[PDB]
Formats: structure tokens, sequence, C-alpha cells
């Protein structure tokens, strides 16, 4: 196995902690902690080897790792603030001084103020128009995901129960729902283009889907709604 | 100036 | 693999009675790195001597230079005492001006 | 002339008590630039010359980090070696390694080194083509295999043919008042009775720069080897060098004998007769 | 030390981009080149190590008298539009990451078809996809709060070598209207309003 982490997105409030968890490649003694936020990018925290820390970045004081026996490490924050908000990265190498250091695919930490506006997506599926399939012979359905927060999202297309990749174009980042109001929701547009011909056959099933992470269920929830824990929120249409 | 890439026998 | 110091005793600069110059025992070929090596007046203890950073040469072997200041006299004898893992005695070299 | 720089790197174990002793000592030429000894109370790479001395802190700094690095690597070493050999944990062992270039006398590049022993044998050393291994024995072909699968040899030759040859010239001519020196040999000639009939003749160079040097003995005009002996190269401790040659000779026959010395620093070979 | 070109890079398809990143301390002498796709880890794209690396349509090249690494890409394809970051090694065992550099490849459309179309819910609502434009149309958002438009977006039906540029704009309003919703972007003359 490679470099894998858990778990792939936690959402927090202040003040709270929490341990993230890596396990190295097989037959790597060296794991090492990296964290990239917007303000200051990839930057270099800690590094173990065989159970030893052996090389220190600028980690707080309140941050504390670990390496086990069995190599794997734990990354402790605790006091948790908005500024530790960022994609925390394992990477583990064979040696103990080595520039070959394989990232692990990252754990997405969010600390919110508290957990009042957290949100799971609405997705609604938009079938194509008239209009493109007369002019183009080609049919473009549009997938919306509205009214989520954080933005943890992952947005998949699904024919006939298939994922699908070729002509799928999903907005890199959400937009503001309210850009003047911090802690606005947030929405994301998808589209999947397909032949006329391959929409019209009735026999084709199509699935916008949105895994959205949000509160564990182990999360308390004071709020008067719904509590928004991680979920699928998915819209259909069949072809015509 | 030392060589800074280091291999392990 | 082990092998035995070779020792040279000889002042830095011409020796002459009553000018300062320096003591010097030169310990070459020798491995493992571990040595013992002092410099001698008139058999007693040098108690103030340098000695060079350990290196070594192409074939592996160490040398070390071992020195001290001093102002020879027609009276004083000098000498380096080497002992290392390699010889079953220690190795006395007495410093011989008019090699 | 042509040159060299040379890296000099002796890891020492001492089980139980503590990390092992490492030494790293830089050389350009036969003049020592820089040290390092884990045991001293610096713990920083240290200059050993003066014209080293004029670079800033962010050279310390970045040598310091990579000597303390260098140790850390060749303490693992140490316990690498153990396994393969299937050592004791208890007894002291040693790793060394070598590494540099040398430059001709246009200071391009001549040729580089990369090499490892381990007590006092060879264990792995990078070939001339510096693409390819000697491994001494079964346990260096294991370093070797890894080595050739990692590329490392690829990653050597950037430095050895790029890097090493950059500051090897950046230190000739920041050093050049004494890298760049040659000191003549101060010469003379000592006698001694040997036997009844036997006299030894030593020939003494004295006070020279850079340490490579040729004394020869001739019989009426013929080199001679019979009887003869050369002493090592020594250091004076003034950066100069010294050293000797001596034959024993038949007594009253001194004078068809003479002393060659050829150096660098010599205009023309010297020759000296009793 | 290390500062590198933010970006993005426009660059058309199928050209060449080329883009610097520099290094402060000079005793610094291995560096690589790592891709990052969008929220994902960083992966080595090429090492450097001397003068110089060419990798296939990559080209890495270290100036070590100008103190500066360049990354060449020939033959730009769709595939390449990324983040690259530039990544200096020190002291054998530390990585010190630029902020990287963003490229995105443009798709050389053929046969642009400007259009604004209007989309219905499946389940009941619509939408107005801008689509069929050249790369070089600039879609704007709006001056108007409750009018969202997304960025422009490249798709590619791989199996109908085909490529296309959309965009897509909702809102709420009752005087919302596809012929009205990008009235702030400067959109082709002749782009089709179909009624």
């Amino acid at each position: 196995s490679g470099v894998t982490q858990t778990p792939k997105h936690l959402i927090t409030a202040t003040g709270q902690r929490v341990t993230l968890r890596c396990s190295p490649r097989s037959g790597d003694l060296s794991v090492y902690w990296y964290q990239q936020s917007l303000d200051q990018g990839l930057q270099f925290l800690i590094q173990y080897y065989n159970g030893e820390e052996r090389a220190k970045g600028n980690i707080l004081e309140r941050f504390s790792a670990q390496q086990f026996p069995d190599l794997h490490s734990e990354l402790n924050l605790s006091s948790l603030e908005l500024g530790d908000s960022a994609l925390y990265f394992c990477a583990s190498s064979v040696e103990l001084n080595s520039y070959e250091q394989y990232f692990g695919p990252g754990t997405r930490l969010t600390v919110l103020e508290d957990l009042k506006n957290v949100f799971p997506p609405e997705v609604a599926v938009f079938e194509p128009s008239e209009a493109e399939i007369s002019h183009t012979q080609k049919a473009t359905l549009v997938c919306l995901a509205t009214g989520f927060y954080p933005d943890h999202v992952e947005l998949s297309w699904w024919v006939n129960g298939k994922e699908v990749h070729s002509g799928v174009c999903t907005d890199p980042q959400p937009l503001k729902e309210q850009p003047a109001l911090n802690d606005s929701r947030y929405a994301l547009s998808s589209r999947l283009r397909v032949s006329a011909t391959f929409w019209q056959n009735p026999r084709n099933h199509f699935r916008c889907q949105v895994q959205f992470y949000g509160l564990s269920e182990n999360d308390e929830w004071t709020q008067d709604r719904a509590k928004p824990v991680t979920q699928i929120v998915s819209a259909e249409a069949w072809g015509r | 100036l030392l060589l800074d890439r280091l291999n392990q026998l | 693999i082990q092998r035995t110091p070779k020792i040279q005793v000889y002042s830095r600069h011409p020796a002459e009675n009553g000018k300062s110059n320096f003591l010097n025992c030169y310990v070459s070929g020798f491995h493992p790195s571990d040595i013992e090596v002092d410099l001698l007046k008139n058999g007693e203890r040098i108690e103030k001597v340098e000695h060079s950073d350990l290196s070594f040469s192409k074939d592996w072997s160490f040398y070390l230079l071992y020195y001290t200041e001093f102002t020879p006299t027609e009276k004083d004898e000098y000498a380096c005492r080497v002992n290392h893992v390699t010889l079953s005695q220690p190795k006395i070299v007495k410093w011989d001006r008019d090699m | 002339g042509s040159h060299s720089m040379r890296y000099f790197f002796t890891s020492v174990s001492r089980p139980g008590r503590g990390e092992p002793r490492f030494i790293a000592v830089g050389y350009v030429d036969d003049t020592q630039f820089v040290r390092f000894d884990s045991d001293a109370a610096s713990q920083r790479m240290e200059p050993r010359a003066p014209w080293i001395e004029q670079e800033g802190p962010e050279y310390w700094d970045g040598e310091t980090r990579k000597v303390k690095a260098h140790s850390q690597t060749h303490r693992v070493d140490l316990g690498t070696l153990r396994g393969y050999y299937n050592q004791s944990e208890a007894g002291s062992h040693t790793v060394q390694r070598m590494y540099g270039c040398d430059v001709g006398s246009d200071w391009r590049f001549l040729r580089g080194y990369h090499q490892y022993a381990y007590d006092g044998k060879d264990y792995i050393a990078l070939k001339e083509d510096l693409r390819s291994w000697t491994a001494a024995d079964m346990a260096a072909q294991t370093t070797k295999h890894k080595w050739e699968a990692a590329h490392v040899a690829e990653q050597l030759r950037a430095y050895l043919e790029g890097t090493c040859v950059e500051w090897l010239r950046r230190y000739l001519e920041n050093g050049k008042e004494t890298l760049q020196r040659t000191d003549a040999p101060k010469t003379h000639m000592t006698h001694h009775a040997v036997s009844d009939h036997e006299a030894t003749l030593r020939c003494w160079a004295l006070s020279f720069y850079p340490a490579e040097i040729t004394l020869t003995w001739q019989r009426d005009g013929e080199d001679q080897t019979q009887d003869t002996e050369l002493v090592e190269t020594r250091p004076a401790g003034d950066g100069t060098f010294q050293k000797w040659a001596a034959v024993v000779v038949p007594s009253g026959q001194e004078q068809r004998y003479t002393c060659h010395v050829q150096h660098e620093g010599l205009p023309k070979p010297l020759t000296l007769r009793w | 030390e290390v500062e590198q070109d933010p970006g993005p890079f426009n660059v058309p398809e199928g050209a060449t981009v080329a883009f610097n990143c520099t290094y402060s301390n000079s005793a610094s002498q291995s560096f690589f080149w790592y891709r990052q796709d969008c929220r994902k880890e960083p992966k080595l794209l090429m090492s450097v190590y001397s003068s110089g690396n060419e990798d296939g349509r990559f080209t890495a090249h270290v100036n070590r008298a100008s103190q500066y690494i360049s990354l060449l890409i020939r033959d730009s394809k769709l595939s390449d539009s990324a983040t690259y970051l530039c990544v200096q090694g020190a002291a054998g065992n530390k990585l010190t990451f630029g902020g990287g550099t963003r490229v995105l490849v443009k798709p050389n459309i053929q046969n642009p078809d400007p259009a604004v179309y209007q989309l219905r819910d499946s389940k009941s609502k619509s939408v107005c996809l801008f689509t069929d434009f050249d790369s070089q149309t600039n879609v704007s958002q709006s001056k108007d709060s409750d009018v969202y438009i997304t960025d422009k977006c490249v798709l590619d039906m791989r199996s109908m070598d085909f490529k296309s540029n959309s965009a897509v704009a909702w809102s709420n309003k009752s005087d919302f209207a596809c012929a009205n919703a990008f009235n702030n972007s400067i959109i082709p003359e002749d782009t089709f309003f179909p009624s």
C-alpha cells in the first residue's frame, strides 16, 4: 500500500482537538508531516524516523506528533484556531535523510467559529434544451449543488450505474451564494455532454452525485434543524 | 562545498 | 584490517638551541583510528600537546600530527611515545636533531 | 597546475557510550580548509584556512546542517553494515567515506570520486566513468544493487562534474595567495658514518608546498635504487612539507653520488653533492 | 527562498509554455518540479540535480549561474493544466516548496458556435448555458447579486473528438432571462439566442 491518511475531511469548531493518522508506504521508516495553507503554501512540520523525532519545521507548541512501533504516525492538534484550517499531508521515505518523499492524499481540516452554519447541499439536474439538440446534435446536462457549507464536496456523474469522466466539466471552485457575507453558503455547477442520440435513448440513466463532508454523528448539535452529517445527495434523469 | 544528497549503504 | 603506525619525530624549523620551535610527532598508515601519542621531555609526558584533525590516505589508513611549542636545549631530551592495538608494546622514538 | 577538492569522513561506533564519533575534514590540494568533530564544543563546521573565513553565515549555517546530516546518515550506515555482516551489537566499527573532484590546469573537470570503507576494507566505490560501482564483497553488492536501482550514480555525477568543480574554482580564486602558491624546497645534505666502511648521505627537502616532490639519488650520473630509502612526506605544521631520501655508500665514495630534487616551485631541478 | 511566477499561464493547446523559478542560496544544488492537481497531493514530475534535465515533452534546466530553474512543456495538452511547484532540497533532508505556477491549457475551438441555451429542471427551475464559444471569450461575473455565473469550463468528449467551453448562469429572480444573463460579459456578436 502507498501512503494512506484518515480521516479525509474534518470539520470542527475553534478550541477543539483532533488527531490525524498516517500509515507510511510499506518499507518506509521516515514519516513527515506537511501543512498546506492558502497564506503560506506547503510548509514542513515534523519528521519521525523509526519512532524518533528527527527534524522539526515551524511546528507550534499546541501541535504534537508521534510515530508508533508499527511506523504509523499521529498528528494531534489542540486548541484549534481558524488559522489551522489547511491541507495536512503525510509523506514517507525509506531513509532518514532523503528528498524522495512520497506524499499521502491529505486530510482537509476546516476550523469554524461554531458549527451553526454547516449545511448539506441540495442537488438538481437540468435536462438539455431542445434548442441545443436541434442546433448541435449534442445534449448538455447541468448539475447544480446549492446552499452547502463548508465546501468539502465531491461531485460525480453516473450513467447507467457507471461513473463517467468523458464529456464532463465541473467548476474547480464553489462560488459564494452571498459574497458579501463570510460564512456564506456555496454553490457548485457541473455539466455532462453526450451525443443527441445517446441522450435520446430512454434506456440511458443519468445521475449527478454530490458527496458532502460535514459533521460526524458524534458531534454536538444545538440548532433547530437536521444535523449536517457527511452524506451523499443525488439527482437523476432518464433519457428521452 | 559539501554534497547535500545522501544515500544509505 | 589493521595496520601499524609509522612514526617520525622532528621539529617544525631547524633546531636552534634557545630559539622557540615546535616539536612534531607524525603518525600515519595506521588502522583502526584509536591511538595514543604523547610527547616526552626527559621521559616525562608533556601536558599541552595538540593534534591535527583525523584524516586518512587513499588506502584508507589514518594519519595524525601531534605537536607542541618548545625551546630545545643542548641538555633536554625529547621523544614520542606511540601506543596502538597493532603494537605489542608501546613504541618510543627519540628526537634526533642532526638526522 | 591541476587541483583537487576532497572531503574525508570517519565515523567510529562506541556502543553504550553515545552516538558514534564523527570527524569530517575538507581539503583543497594539500591544504585543509574545514573540519567538523561531533565531540567538539562548537557543533559547527569550522574554518581551517584563512581564505574560507570570508564566507558569510549562510555558507557556515548550510555546511553545518549538511555535515550534521552526514553524521546521522553514517550513524545509520554503521547500524546497517553491522546487520549486513551479522556482527555483534557490542563492538566498535569504522565507516570511512571520501568524495571529491580533480580539475586540470584549465580548471575543467578531470575526475570525480565517491567511495567508502568499512573497518579499513574497501566497501563500495564509484568507478571512473561515474556510472558504475565496484563492490568489494557480498554486503557491498547489496548496496550496489540498491544504488543502481535508485540511479545514485547519476546524482553523484551532477555534483562531481558540476557543483564540486564550481566551488573548487571559487576556493582557488578566493584563496589564490596560498592555494596557487608554490614554496620551493629548501635543501641541504647531511652525512653520517654508519659502519667502519660505509656512510649514509641524507638529502633534505624542507618547507615546500605543495606536497608533491621527487627526490632521487644518482651515482656517476645513473639513477640509484640499491641501498636507498624514502621517508614519507610529512607536514611541518605551518602549511609546508618536509621529506628526505638517504643512500648508503662506501666511505671515500661520497662524491660520486648526487641528490636530485624536482618540485613545481623549482624553475630547474636542483643537484646536490656531498 | 523559492520564488516562482504564480500564473495562470494560458497556453493554447499544443503550444509551448515555459516559466521560471528562482532560488536565493547559491549553495543550493538539488531542485525538483512537482505537479499538484487542485486539492490533491504534490507529485514528483522531474528532478534536476545538474545544469538541466529533459524528460519527454518536459524539459527542465537549472541555470546555476542565473540561480533560477526553468520548466518547459512542449505540445501542451489539456491534461497538463495543473499547478507546477518549484521545489528545493536543503541539507539532504528538507524540501522547500514554492507557491506554485498555475498553467491553464486552452482548447483550440475549431468550429465555435457561441450560443445561450435554456435548460429546465428534471424534477421541476431553469439555468442558462452559455456554450460553444472560442477560448478567447471572457465570461464575467454579474454585478447584480442573486445572479450567479460560473467560470468558463472545458469539457472533452473523447469519443466524439470534440471539446467545448461553457459557463452556467442562474438566478431566482422573475426578471431573469437567458437573453440578459451574460450582459456583463463581452460575448461574441453572433451568439445564438434561440427564443
